[PDB]
């Protein structure tokens, strides 16, 4: 289907990288934000959230974390490898520079690797709960 | 548009 | 300086030899070593009046013009974990505050008392520098940062193809492709159109580029998803074999129509995800599709001053744009009428900007040949903010009614700017809504929010600092001729549009009229206060300026362009465009800035602009801001023929000279530290020619003589004598 | 001998009547059972006929303007000849100003009642071949594809001219040979053009369709270079494929350019249309494509709209004088219901498979490119077949590949039967394969076959068969009548009735009333005794033909899906008469160690354990091995050396199978199974209302009894 990707430090909701292409977002870019202030370290670290007709992902490691939104018909089994793949590759790049930055969006440049990765899953060639409780 | 500008 | 009255009838030669200076505000020594920089923001009054009827008194506009992006020597960087602000109208913590309990500030436009945070607080950097820049933090954006996106539209149709244009500019963006600003986000996208819109996919699994034809001008779509808008550091090699091929593909067209109005609806839609900017490159009338312009047949001398766009096509869809955060620049190089009244709305409203070439051929017109290049070399490496919105606040009791310059008013005086160029000026006119009776200094601040080439969110904020005054004799002592010239300018190119060619003119010498009666009725000849001796001057060379000029020959795009410069130009601009400096150079000395270590630059005496001045015995250069114009006389010396021109006699003078030699005499080192000296004064490389000869039908070199007479118009002392029938009537 | 006249009959004209006496008296005419029809084909290959460089000489009257053919009565005193359908007299034209009767032109001999005549006088036009493309398919399917259609653009003359359309989401029409960029237009295949429309956007050769000589360097690299429709496939969807407007696209784009000229436009489909006109079915996976037993619930909605389209491009491109092929591989149905038009009113093939990367489908692909003895295409473009009988004779239609031209005279019958109203009808597209069925009624006889056409040669070329057969003698009507009937055509003559009924909607009843009819007044039977029925030699195989065709996939549509029922119909609606009753009924041959090969009933009694089976039925070639030979095959008694005769047991099929695996056009299946195997249901159901002797019994129980 369709979606929008965002990379966050879990502790104060800094964002860190993102990617979204429209051609709504705001009301999915709000949630997400909403999302990346109430997590904490009491917070789960594999979850899904249902929000309607879309459905958010994500996953939380080394304070980081890794969401991704897409229509409820999106497979949940390869949201959470999409996840992964991004994890393993931003841990790798600018896992160690995470806790000191202080700018939103230090990383804008991992955008690249985002949507190399997002267009190897939207081409068909853990929790459960709702969004509207958490927010 | 608003902005907090 | 100067309280004295100037008779400027007995005067005549006002003008000063050195270059205008911006007038001081009257302020506290230790407030004004701390006031914004004139260039970057400036005001008609530096003194402000206390009322509105105070203000009405005077005649004179009240507004600032401001250059906001302008490149800076130096720009404190503050990376603060939070921008102080006042609690009530958002004003920026700057120098011009109040601090009282050392822990609180008194806000300098709404008098609101605030806290300073845990965060000698009068030494922080906000309250030291009035101009600075702020790191954003997430509540100032609504997506990501965008990245750089830059699609480039090209005519080709077959005029478009005998002009030879494509050529040049797909070399400077060969030779310029590394210094486009941004990293390695950076995007970048083609399109050709002619009765059909062209779009270039770039994969690297191909073997040439693919040209993907809409044919269905009613209904534009975006052919391919990707490989359109591709990645400039991967694609590299691509990109430059399609810039290398691209002239040779139409060479044989016979597409004489062009459907702009479709290929902008298409390339907006292919922007439209993204935003960034849209170069586009047009040569002739639309005739095709939505948009489509009528001709027009073009005014002679003998017409009176009986504008307006055409079309409201082009207005609507830069506003669309605008909601996208698209910029449209326009390059208009059309040797025939083309309805720049109607094609510049795309530039107007979209924060873009307009560039002109009129008659541009590869072969026939090498000036604008070298014109395009050197500005297509700015346009392209100069530095570029995306997706950004300007706000302005000014004291309580202070208004803006009216904006100046290519934006989109939003709402609550919000500019939108989908591009903020640095070359871009900007214009405001405010009243005294309520009676400063309280204050004695007022500021005004500007606010520019904006995303970086990097993907930063950047807001640069500039903070002017001005006294309030309760006589006429105040007011008048503080008017900045310049400033108040500019914004008559920018309100008579309204007036143009509003009302009429005649109505704009009456207002600009109504202007002056008004204002000296006022200041005559609060005192023989024509008396004027030492500021406003250049008033008349600085209008009458308003009047015959291409804007305005009412019995020339001048053609429809021609005066439409000449407006948007008005629009879009900085002060300084506008000032060297309508009363450029003319000298004498063939006799240059070093009495000059000699100081730069090993460069003496001389520094000969600015010249009233009048063929009175001017010697055939002689040569002349004038500085037009964009341009450098060297007049040689007829009888010019032997010496400066061939020690500066290289060359035995002036009748081998070549008839069009792109620039001088660069000889080993002491009199070429000087002239060209001289012009070299002008130059480094500014950021768009000004051409300069000496083709300027008695006999080379091109000396329009005369028409920037604006004190002498013309057979249709005054001369400056026929000017100061109507002044006078009008002032004592 | 009759069976000695209606085979070199068929050798020498290519056709062959159901009944060779006709009925002399208008009472007879009418009491005919099977219809007097013929088995026609206007391009049938014989042992070398010389074409005539002449112009055929015709008859001077307005109306008649018939060929001169053998049964015309000449004068060679008088350089005079009498036309035998008019009876007007002509004078020689001067170039047969020197005939005598011991060196007569060619078409007075017998021996060439079938002739063909080049007609040369206008340049010559080149062919034209449009290759339109579907994107959305696997990898390796399109990859297949694309080496295919590399192969064949090695094959086509060098003077003809070649164009490109590949479609998936949008539509691109390729202007070929621009030099470094290589352009293309884009469409939105979601809504329809017309030719005109199609024109003006696009602005002998076209920058479109450029010559093979001059074009087909480029051309080879960008059928390399082509690549999957770039546009993503949601996960649960199916790809968005406009294959309506691309072939609506491609048949504009050849009508304003090359009209009234043979141009081969080839369609290839990896799956169904999704989007636009035309469409056969939703996007959404959870959907499945309709079946006939969809069809029949009116659970189908996009069936009736999209066979409308289609038949819209058929008839648009049949006017034109153009041929539409279908080359359609995927796992699942593609349309060719809807689409089936298209390939059958003009003479366009329609080849069907499960994937591109198959034996299968390359070996048929390059079959359509198969020359003759001069390196010359077998195939023919913008035939007109016109067809001229005597007065006593009337034409009821034609049931085939082949269109209508709407042309009246005194030999068109207010009877229509198929594609009817006419004597003149148009075939876009024939291979010396192609046969027709003309239905005649009476109101020597002699009907004459007039076939113009463009040869792949690009010569014009006119092709006469006058035939005659005998009226009737009043003293000894139905008798001699009776003896000349030709039951295997006028089994097929009567499956063509009978399919073009079914798709054109019982059809089962219309069928037995005419065997049960035939058995009545050619068999012999005492009253209310079934056991006395007996049918001459002539009439015995008659109703076993009945008996298979009218349980055949051809009018059972159920058990198969429906792109496979058109298929069937497609290829039996244009075969000779030969391939026909093998598809009705498919020949069953047996080996075994007693004896060589032998021909064996179909029926479950030929099934042994100890035996090879190998049946043909046209659309298959399947070899079945007995429970015995298969026990023995698996065990490994070929390898060895002492059972050298078990190779040759299990070679012997084999062999005989790959001669015809090469010679048919659309190459056969195969199949490799054995008693057990799940593959040996295709031999359970061709095999044995029920079986034939119940169904002889009620038969022989119907035809004694009431008239
Ligand atoms: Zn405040
Ligand atoms: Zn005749």
């Amino acid at each position: 289907m369709v979606l929008l990707t965002m990379i966050a430090r879990v502790a104060d909701g800094l964002p860190l990288a993102a990617s979204m292409q429209e051609d709504d977002l705001q009301q999915y870019q709000s949630q997400a934000k909403q999302l990346f202030r109430k997590l904490n370290e009491q917070s789960p670290t594999r979850c899904t959230l249902e929000a309607g007709a879309m459905t958010f992902h994500y996953i939380i490691e080394q304070g980081v974390c890794y969401l991704v939104l897409c229509e409820a018909a999106f497979p949940k089994k390869l949201a959470f490898a999409y996840l992964e793949d991004l994890h393993s590759e931003f841990d790798e790049q600018h896992g160690k520079k995470v806790p000191t930055v202080s700018r939103p969006y230090s990383f804008i440049e991992f955008d690249t690797f985002i949507q190399k990765t997002k267009k190897l899953y939207i081409d068909s060639r853990i929790m459960v709960a709702n969004i509207e409780e958490v927010l | 548009v608003t902005s907090v500008v | 300086e100067g309280l004295r009255v100037v008779n400027l009838l007995q005067e005549r030669n006002m003008l000063p030899s050195t270059p205008l200076k911006p007038p001081v505000p009257n302020l506290h020594e230790d407030i004004q070593k701390l006031n914004c920089n004139p260039e970057l923001f400036r005001c008609t009054l530096t003194s402000i009046p206390q009322t509105q009827a105070l203000l009405n008194k005077a005649k004179l506009p009240l507004g600032l013009l401001l250059h906001p992006f302008k490149d800076l020597v130096q720009l404190p960087v503050v990376t603060s974990s939070t921008i102080v602000r006042c609690r009530s109208c958002r004003t920026y913590i700057n120098p011009f505050v109040s601090f009282l309990d050392q822990r609180r500030w008194k806000c300098n436009l709404c008098y609101r008392v605030n806290d300073v945070p845990e965060e000698e607080p009068h030494r922080r950097p906000e309250v030291q520098n009035a101009t600075i820049e702020f790191m954003a933090p997430s509540e100032y954006m609504l997506r990501p940062p965008q990245p750089p996106v830059y699609l480039f539209v090209f005519d080709v149709s077959h005029n478009a193809v005998e002009t030879g244009y494509l050529n040049s500019v797909c070399q400077s963006l060969l030779d310029n492709l590394d210094l486009l600003p941004g990293n390695t986000r950076t995007k970048i996208g083609f399109i050709t159109f002619d009765s059909t819109i062209h779009f270039y996919g770039l994969q690297e699994s191909l073997s040439q580029p693919q040209m993907l034809i809409v044919s269905d001008i009613e209904d534009v779509f975006i052919p391919m998803p990707e490989n359109l808008l591709v990645n400039l550091n991967e694609s590299k090699e691509l990109v430059q074999d399609l810039l290398k091929t691209l002239p040779q593909m139409f060479t044989k067209t016979l597409e004489t129509q062009s459907a702009l109005g479709p290929a902008l609806q298409a390339a907006f839609k292919l922007m439209s995800p993204t935003g960034g900017r849209m170069s586009v490159f047009q040569t002739q009338l639309p005739t095709l599709g939505v948009g489509a312009l009528k001709p027009r047949e073009e005014p002679n001398h003998r017409s009176s001053a009986k504008m307006t766009p055409s079309t409201d096509f082009y207005k609507k869809l830069a506003l669309d744009c605008s909601g996208q955060q698209v910029a449209v620049d326009l390059f208009l190089l059309s040797g025939q009428y083309s309805d720049l009244a109607s094609l510049g709305c795309i530039s107007r409203y979209s924060a873009g900007s307009v560039y002109y070439y009129p008659s541009y051929h590869h072969q026939h017109n090498p000036v604008q040949v070298q014109k395009l290049q050197k500005e297509l070399q700015r346009y392209l490496t100069r530095k570029i903010g995306f997706e950004a919105v300007m706000r302005i606040r000014c004291t309580k009791g202070l208004s803006i009614h009216t904006f100046h310059g290519n934006f989109f008013v939003r709402s609550t005086d919000l500019l939108s700017l989908p591009n903020v160029n640095p070359d871009a000026g900007y214009a405001v006119q405010m009243s005294v809504e309520e009676s400063l009776t309280d204050t004695q200094l007022v500021s005004f601040q500007s606010a520019l929010l904006y995303t970086s080439s990097k993907g930063e969110r950047r807001i640069r904020v500039h903070t002017l600092c001005l006294p309030v005054v309760s006589t006429l004799n105040d007011v008048f002592l503080g008017a900045d001729v310049q400033a108040i010239s500019g914004l008559l300018a920018n309100m008579a190119v309204d007036r143009s549009m509003t009302a009429s060619l005649s109505d704009a003119r009456d207002a600009l010498v109504n202007a002056v009229i008004d204002s000296l009666s006022a200041y005559r009725s609060s005192v023989p000849g024509l008396m004027v206060p030492f500021s406003l001796r250049l008033f008349p001057l600085f209008v009458l060379a308003l009047l015959k300026q291409k804007s305005f000029q009412t019995g020339t020959n001048a053609r429809l795009d021609e005066r439409i362009f000449a407006m948007c410069q008005v629009k879009n130009q900085p002060l300084v601009y506008l000032m060297l465009t309508t009363h450029p400096s003319l000298y004498r150079v063939d006799n240059l000395s070093d009495e000059g800035a000699l100081n730069i270590s090993d460069r003496t630059i001389p520094q000969p005496p600015i010249l009233q602009l009048s063929v009175e001045k001017l010697s055939r015995d002689g040569a002349f250069l004038m500085d037009a801001g964009s341009v450098l114009m060297l007049w040689v006389g007829k009888n010019c010396t032997q010496n400066f023929l061939s020690q500066v021109l290289g060359v035995q006699n002036y009748a081998s003078i070549p008839q069009p000279m792109t620039d001088l030699p660069e000889l080993d005499t002491p009199e070429s080192a000087r002239i060209i530290a001289f012009i070299s000296w002008l130059r480094e004064q500014r950021p768009f490389f000004p051409i300069l020619y000496v083709i300027a000869d008695e006999s080379p039908m091109k000396a329009n070199f005369l028409q920037n003589m604006i004190e002498d007479r013309t057979e249709s118009a005054l001369s400056y002392y026929e000017f100061l004598l109507h002044i006078q029938q009008q002032v004592n009537k | 001998t009759y069976l000695e006249f209606i085979q070199q009959n068929e050798e020498r004209d290519g056709v062959r009547f159901s009944w060779n006496v006709w009925p002399s008296s208008r009472l007879e005419a009418t009491r005919m059972v099977v219809p007097v029809a013929a088995l026609f084909t206007p391009l049938k290959e014989r042992p070398d006929l010389p074409p005539i460089q002449y112009e055929p000489v015709l008859c001077s009257r307005t109306t008649c303007r018939a060929v001169l053919n053998p049964l015309c009565q000449v004068d060679y005193r008088a350089k005079l000849w009498a036309c035998n359908f008019c009876y007007q007299r002509n004078q020689f034209p001067p170039s047969y100003a020197g005939i005598s009767e011991l060196n007569q032109p060619a078409e007075l001999l017998p021996q060439f009642s079938s002739i063909e005549y080049v007609v040369l006088r206008g340049p010559q036009m080149p062919l034209i071949f449009l290759y339109v493309v579907d994107t959305c398919m696997e990898d390796e399917d399109l990859q297949a594809l694309k080496e295919s259609m590399q192969m064949s653009l090695s094959l086509l003359p060098p003077t003809a001219l070649v164009g490109l359309i590949t479609f998936g989401r949008m539509v691109q029409v390729h202007e070929l040979g621009c030099e470094g960029i290589s352009k293309s237009y884009v469409f939105r295949g979601t809504k329809d053009l017309s030719a005109k429309q199609l024109q003006e956007m696009l602005g002998p050769s076209n920058r479109f369709l450029q010559p093979v000589q001059k074009i087909d360097m480029n051309l080879t690299d960008l059928l390399g270079e082509l690549q999957r429709d770039p546009w993503p496939v949601p996960q649960g969807k199916r790809p968005l494929r406009s294959s309506g407007v691309a072939l609506s696209i491609a048949v504009g784009l050849l009508e304003c350019t090359f009209p009234n000229t043979g141009a081969r436009i080839m369609m290839f489909i990896g799956g169904p249309a999704t989007q636009g006109p035309g469409m056969v079915v939703g996007d959404e996976l959870k959907t499945p494509i309709r079946s006939w037993h969809d069809i029949d619930k009116d659970n189908a909605k996009y069936v009736k709209k999209g066979t409308k389209h289609f038949e819209a491009l058929a008839n648009r491109a049949a006017t034109t004088g153009h041929v539409i092929d279908i080359y359609a591989c995927a796992l699942d149905q593609t349309g060719l219901l809807e689409m089936k038009c298209c390939p059958n009113l003009t003479g366009g093939y329609m080849v069907m498979g499960d994937s591109f990367n198959t034996s299968l489908f390359k070996q048929t692909f390059q079959r359509v490119f198969t020359k003759d003895m001069h390196g010359q295409f077998k195939m023919g473009f913008g035939g007109t077949l016109e067809i001229k009988t005597s007065r006593e004779i009337k034409i009821s239609g034609a049931i085939g590949p082949c269109v209508s031209l709407n042309s009246k005279g005194p030999c068109v019958s207010e009877n229509e039967i198929g594609t009817g109203g006419t004597c003149q009808w148009k075939i876009c597209g024939l291979s010396p394969t192609t046969t027709l069925a003309i239905y005649f009624e009476v109101v020597r006889g002699a009907i004459q076959f007039v076939t113009q056409y463009q040869h792949s040669s690009g010569q014009r070329r006119i092709r006469v068969t006058t035939i005659a057969r005998n009226w009737a003698d009043a003293q000894t009507q139905i008798q001699n009548i009776a003896a000349s009937f030709d039951q295997e055509a006028a089994a097929i003559l009567m499956a063509r009735l009978a399919i073009y009924r079914a798709e054109t909607e019982d059809v089962l009843r219309w069928l037995d009333r005419q065997l049960i009819r035939l058995c009545q007044k050619f068999g012999e039977y005492h009253k209310d005794d079934p056991s006395s029925f007996r049918f001459s030699e002539t009439f015995s195989l008659y109703p076993q033909f009945m008996f298979h065709l009218r349980r055949s996939s051809f009018l059972q549509v159920f058990n198969n899906s429906p792109d496979e029922s058109s298929y069937y119909r497609h290829h039996f609606m244009r075969q000779d008469l030969t391939q026909s009753l093998i598809m009705i009924q498919p020949i069953l041959y047996a080996y075994s160690f007693s004896g060589p090969p032998e021909p064996v009933l179909l029926d479950s009694s030929s099934i042994l354990a100890d035996r090879i089976l190998l049946m043909d039925t046209f659309f298959q070639i399947l070899i079945y091995h007995g429970e015995t030979i298969a026990q023995w095959r698996k065990s490994g008694y070929q390898d060895m050396p002492e059972y050298e005769n078990f190779r040759h047991l299990l070679q012997a099929p084999v062999d005989d199978a790959q001669e015809i695996l090469h010679s048919r056009f659309p190459m056969p299946r195969y199949i490799d199974t054995e008693h057990g195997g799940s593959q040996a249901r295709f031999l359970l159901s061709k095999v044995n209302d029920v079986s034939l002797q119940v169904f002889m019994d009620h038969l022989k129980k119907l035809a004694v009894s009431s008239a």
